[PDB]
């Protein structure tokens, strides 16, 4: 609809097609089998960002609350931005930069940007990966590090620290992170965390050496186990005493939730993460297809498998969730029991759950003096449950802590890392394919040189810039990238994507070009969405952000040691410096779409 | 430590893997 000049002779044309494929065999990679296409979508799509950021931000806000905006915003926001996503790649035959320039020139700004932002989320998984890779390394010793603290200084009791938190709160903030007081307070590169995160970019570029003619053999194991492993937990997860409460209380959603606006801002939010888009990746994987695949089919059959695993996964988070509140509340009951048997001598077994209040009372008439000194801790379970879990600390503390409980500890800590290790090298694919394609289509490097020297050059750049969130404080710079600057660009990237794909090369010659491929001209519901409900609701969404995320003050949970209440989230402001950091990443990419334009535009003219 | 082996093992097996890579690249040219 915008005056577009010249668009054909600047991108492939339909009578061309025909010999895109047999004739462009070699020059383009092209996926052995639709079904290494599809365990990497499946792959890139349900990794970690779907089954990582998903149960955490249920976990927050309300159980099944915050899941009924995002099984609304999946579809109605969602299933259209992926079908457009494949079916650009597959027509005009380019990864993400290549497609937005042939629609364009000052549609390369999208391009860049999506670079941008794929290099950065790359650079928070692949942290995340080493911490999941530390806890694998650790995880191979009959009683795990993590179900114990290191004898006190006298070799009598433990750590301070040990024995007023947790074991697990221990071994995850002293001897993992040696997390300091502030943001402030930079620590050292931790040499064991440095030398983890070695281990990460090291695997990952030797399952990514030569593009996708190695990370397809790799997808055969790496989105296969993850989903093999998930569905036993689930099992087991289910099989655990109080498991069933927490699952209720998951479908339990206080409704005053749901009417509640950041609520939903994190399901959209969620959404552009669940499903890899404005990263740029799915363009280029779905543009090594036959020119005649069936991408509609391709985009539904993801969409549903990434739905119906969020909700698969929030039911096995949840199961655990009950299952360690459901113990706390037992303990808290028997150590009240225990206190009115104490003093009062009563017989062992005398009191119990059935009898708690009335012998509270009872023994109180006998003797109130004495009922009087004597402290007794509430028990709810609910409360319990109402517990939210720390950034990081569900799989970290939580799951640990679970898996200590769990009988052969050893095999079933194994288990849960390398699923969750599989699944976020699966999801570094396809972020390492959004950063080496752009890269290549820049012609930055001399084209001499072999594909794997490229990309040995951002596998050794991404790791300097992690030595960041290798320090004391690197917890806290990691969790800067989970506040509202990580998704300030992405709304913006699949507005911008959606847009451009309609108002700018025109719905109309994308219907054709549709048609021409799978066979039919796109439905009603496609063209409903496209042209008015997604970009609305994106825009509107994107406008919320502006009015409650991004109007928030900056805030972290600290770890002190020597604070009152220290096994406590001591929450503070960040100072004002953090602020520069947060309007680099959140506004580079996002400024390069309109800043490359405006290049062009003073260029040419 | 028998995290730190693990960790050695791990590292030495994906450096050998990332050599053969390079090797079979090297034969692909
Ligand atoms: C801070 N933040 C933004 C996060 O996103 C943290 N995510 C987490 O802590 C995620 C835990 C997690 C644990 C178990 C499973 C299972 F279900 F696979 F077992 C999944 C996810
Ligand atoms: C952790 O950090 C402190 C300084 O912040 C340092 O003295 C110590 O050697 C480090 N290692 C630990 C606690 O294991």
């Amino acid at each position: 609809v915008l005056p577009n000049p010249g668009l054909d002779a600047r991108i492939p044309s339909l009578a061309e097609l025909e010999t895109i494929e047999q004739e462009e065999a070699s020059s383009r990679p092209k996926w052995d089998n639709k079904a290494q296409y599809m365990l990497t979508c499946l792959g890139f799509c349900v990794g970690l960002g779907n089954v990582w950021r998903f149960p955490y931000l249920c976990q927050s806000h309300g159980g099944g609350a915050f899941m009924i905006p995002f099984l609304i915003l999946l579809v109605l926001e969602g299933i259209p931005l992926l079908y457009l996503e494949f079916a650009i790649g597959q027509r005009l035959r380019r990864g993400s930069l290549g497609v937005w320039s042939s629609i364009h020139p000052a549609l390369k700004g999208l391009g860049l940007a999506s670079m941008l932002t794929s290099f950065m989320v790359g650079l928070y998984y692949n942290t995340i990966i080493s911490w999941i890779m530390w806890y694998l390394f650790n995880s191979f010793q009959e009683p795990l590090p993590w179900s114990d603290c290191p004898l006190n200084e006298n070799q009598t009791g433990y750590v301070d620290e040990c024995a007023r938190s947790s074991p697990v709160d221990y071994f995850w903030y002293r001897e993992t992170l040696n997390i300091s007081t502030s943001i402030s307070d930079s620590g050292s590169i931790q040499w064991w965390m440095l030398l983890c995160l070695a281990c990460a970019w090291s695997v990952l570029y030797m399952c990514t050496i030569r593009g996708i003619e190695t990370t397809g053999k790799a997808v055969y194991i790496t989105s296969t186990l993850p989903y093999v492993v998930l569905t036993i937990f689930l099992i087991r997860g289910l099989t655990l005493k109080g498991a069933t409460n927490g699952i209720v209380f998951l479908f339990t959603p206080n409704v005053t939730e749901l009417a509640q606006p950041d609520t939903w801002l994190d399901a959209g939010a969620q959404v552009f993460f669940s499903f890899s888009l404005a990263f740029g990746g799915l363009i280029s994987f779905s543009s090594y297809n036959s020119v005649h695949n069936n991408c509609e089919k391709d985009s539904v059959i993801v969409s549903i498998i990434n739905g119906f695993t969020s909700v698969y996964v929030a039911i096995v988070v949840y199961s655990v969730i009950g299952f360690r509140a459901t113990q706390r509340y037992d303990d808290c009951f028997s150590t009240n029991i225990l206190t009115l048997i104490n003093g009062f001598d009563l017989p062992e077994g005398n009191v119990t759950q059935e009898n708690f209040v009335d012998m509270q009372q009872r023994c109180n008439a006998s003797d109130p003096a004495a009922y009087a000194q004597l402290v007794f801790q509430t028990c709810d379970i609910n409360a319990f449950l109402s517990e939210a879990v720390e950034g990081t600390g569900l799989a970290f503390i939580v799951f640990t802590e679970a898996i200590t409980k769990m009988p052969l500890s050893p095999l079933w800590s194994v288990l849960f890392f390398i699923m969750l290790f599989c699944l976020g090298l699966s999801s570094m694919f396809g972020n390492m394919e959004g950063v080496v394609v752009p890269l290549q289509d820049l012609r930055v490097i001399p084209p001499k040189w072999p594909k794997e020297v490229l990309t040995g050059l951002i596998c050794l750049g991404t790791f300097l810039i992690g030595f960041i969130f290798t320090l004391n404080s690197g917890q806290y710079w990691l969790s800067l990238l989970d506040s509202y600057a990580g998704s300030i660009p992405l709304l913006i990237i699949a507005f911008c994507e959606m847009f451009s794909v309609v108002y700018v090369y025109g719905v109309d010659r994308f219907n054709k070009d549709i048609e021409f491929m799978i066979g039919h001209k796109p439905n009603i519901f496609w063209q409903v969405t496209w042209r008015v409900v997604s970009p609305l609701l994106m825009l509107i969404i994107f406008l919320f952000f502006f009015v409650v995320e991004v109007s928030q003050e900056l805030t972290y949970s600290i770890w002190d040691p020597g604070y009152e209440e220290f096994p406590k989230s001591q929450k503070i402001s960040y100072p004002n410096w953090v602020y520069v950091v947060v309007v680099i990443v959140a506004g580079v990419p996002s400024l390069t779409i309109p800043g490359y334009a405006i290049y062009k535009l003073i260029r040419n003219h | 430590s028998i995290w730190l082996i693990v960790f050695g093992v791990v590292m030495g097996v994906i450096v050998v893997g990332i050599v053969i890579l390079i090797f079979t690249g090297i034969r692909d040219r």
